[PDB]
């Protein structure tokens, strides 16, 4: 790609290289055209899409696209590393000051996509970025989309399973920005504990259990519509009762109520973006 | 009307008024590339569902009457543009994550084809979100298909 140089290789291949123009470093994600594993094009072109109409300091930041050769290339602002391989760096121990910092930003980042009617469906570890600078972004849009026209349903089949909420592990085929809301308890329960996933199921049964065992299982009044869901199921009821404290430790009572916010398995009942934003856990803090 | 063969008509028929060079072009073979390519990918196990619904074909002529020059030449350039437009919709709008090239495709130049979505893009990406996120404009939207009967 003329412009840039290859520094090293970090649905794509994704490279750190060099601007020759301004000798800036940026990230390059090459998509080929020519597959033999059709598919991928398609994908990496929703997210240039969306990507194009998303421009905040917390969403990777789309710079440009490229076309040359059997390959699309879009240049991205360079991020080191991803929230994985941060927990890896740091023994999986956040200091209390970070985790806020990570998920105040998560929060804003999500916040103005949701504002634009945009869903990212794919919110883990691994599509956290996160700078030298100690700036988090929300990546890799694959999953993502625009909603808000008539539709019959969604694809039943968006989140990895260990951050699928329990509305769709039940097989709604409708949901709003709620689904990444659940998504994001989840990662805020993994910086405020050690880093390991919160509900790491082996399947779709297996994952339920985890949350409900957890959680309590929701009654028929919290949750009126459940049992009427398409894969909905009976589940034993684990009470409500049990302490999120050992949890979550870096969390004092504010943060558990922040938590606990977010993870309401009744979809409706699930605090937005904007209300996480203003809750008490924010209060003081910086980079309001 | 409020069905599929309706708005699909409508379409078809906006598309022989726009492109005006085209002597040849019926109203339906529009209708027929189209149903093609979805019927094509539900048969191959591409998608569960066939994606030509009501608001997909509303989509579809918003990136239309923005895209299609009135100055298209030949009834295959017309069904290139038109099928890189319909590519571009299952793309945005699809429940699939992804969908395969081939029965977008009918062009030798691939490049071409590629070029084609980039620049559609780049014209469209923000009406592409708007249409979604404002529901009087998709309305608008609706309402010009329905009177291009
Ligand atoms: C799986 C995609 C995330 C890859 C990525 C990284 C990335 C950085 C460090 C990693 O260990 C893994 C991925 N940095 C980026 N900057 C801009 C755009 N994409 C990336």
């Amino acid at each position: 790609m003329q412009k840039y140089e290859k520094l090293e290789k970090i649905y794509g291949t994704v490279f750190k290289a060099k601007n020759r123009e301004t000798h800036e470093i940026v990230a390059l994600k090459r998509v080929r055209l020519d597959d033999d594993d059709e598919g991928v094009p398609s994908s990496a072109l929703r997210e240039i899409c969306l990507l194009k109409e998303l421009k905040h300091k917390n969403i990777v930041r789309l710079h440009d696209v490229l076309h040359s050769d059997k390959k699309l290339t879009l240049v991205f602002e360079f991020c080191d590393q991803d929230l994985k391989k941060y927990f890896d760096s740091c023994n999986g121990d956040l200091d209390p000051e970070i985790v806020k910092s990570f998920l105040f930003q998560l929060l804003k980042g999500l916040g103005f996509c949701h504002s634009r009617n945009v869903l990212h469906r794919d919110l883990k570890p691994q599509n956290l970025l996160i700078n030298r600078n100690g700036e988090l972004k929300l990546a890799n849009f694959g999953l993502a989309r625009a909603f808000g026209i008539p539709v019959r349903c969604y694809s039943a089949e968006v989140v990895t399973l260990w951050y699928r909420p329990p509305d769709v592990l039940f097989g709604a085929k409708l949901y709003s920005t709620s689904i990444d809301m659940w998504s994001a308890g989840c990662i805020f329960a993994e910086l405020a504990n050690a880093g390991r996933p919160l509900f790491p199921g082996n399947d779709v049964d297996d994952q339920l259990k985890r949350i409900f065992r957890l959680l309590g299982t929701p009654t028929e009044e919290q949750w009126p519509s459940m049992t009427k869901l398409p894969d909905y199921k009976p589940y034993p009821m684990y009470p409500a009762t049990t302490s999120l404290v050992n949890v979550v430790p870096k969390l004092n009572a504010t943060g558990r109520d922040l938590l606990q916010n977010l993870l309401k398995c009744n979809p409706v009942q699930r605090i937005s973006a904007e209300e996480a934003l203003q809750h008490p856990y924010f209060s003081d803090f910086c980079p309001p | 009307q409020a069905s599929t063969s309706e708005l699909l008509r409508c379409l078809g028929e906006f598309l022989c008024r726009r492109c005006y060079r085209l002597k040849h072009l019926s109203p339906t073979d529009p209708v027929l590339w189209l149903r093609s390519v979805d019927r094509s990918l539900l048969l191959q196990g591409w998608q569960d569902q066939g994606f030509i619904t009501p608001a997909n074909v509303v989509f579809l002529y918003m990136l239309c009457r923005d895209v299609i020059s009135s100055e298209v030449g030949s009834d295959h350039e017309l069904q290139a543009v038109l099928l890189t437009c319909l590519y571009l919709s299952y793309s945005y709008m699809g429940n699939e994550i992804s969908y395969p090239l081939k029965p977008f495709l009918v062009e030798s130049c691939k490049e071409a084809f590629w070029d084609r979505c980039l620049s559609v893009i780049n014209l469209m990406s923000s009406k592409m979100l708007q249409i979604n996120a404002d529901p009087h404009y998709f309305t608008q939207v609706f309402s010009d298909l329905k009177n291009e009967s």
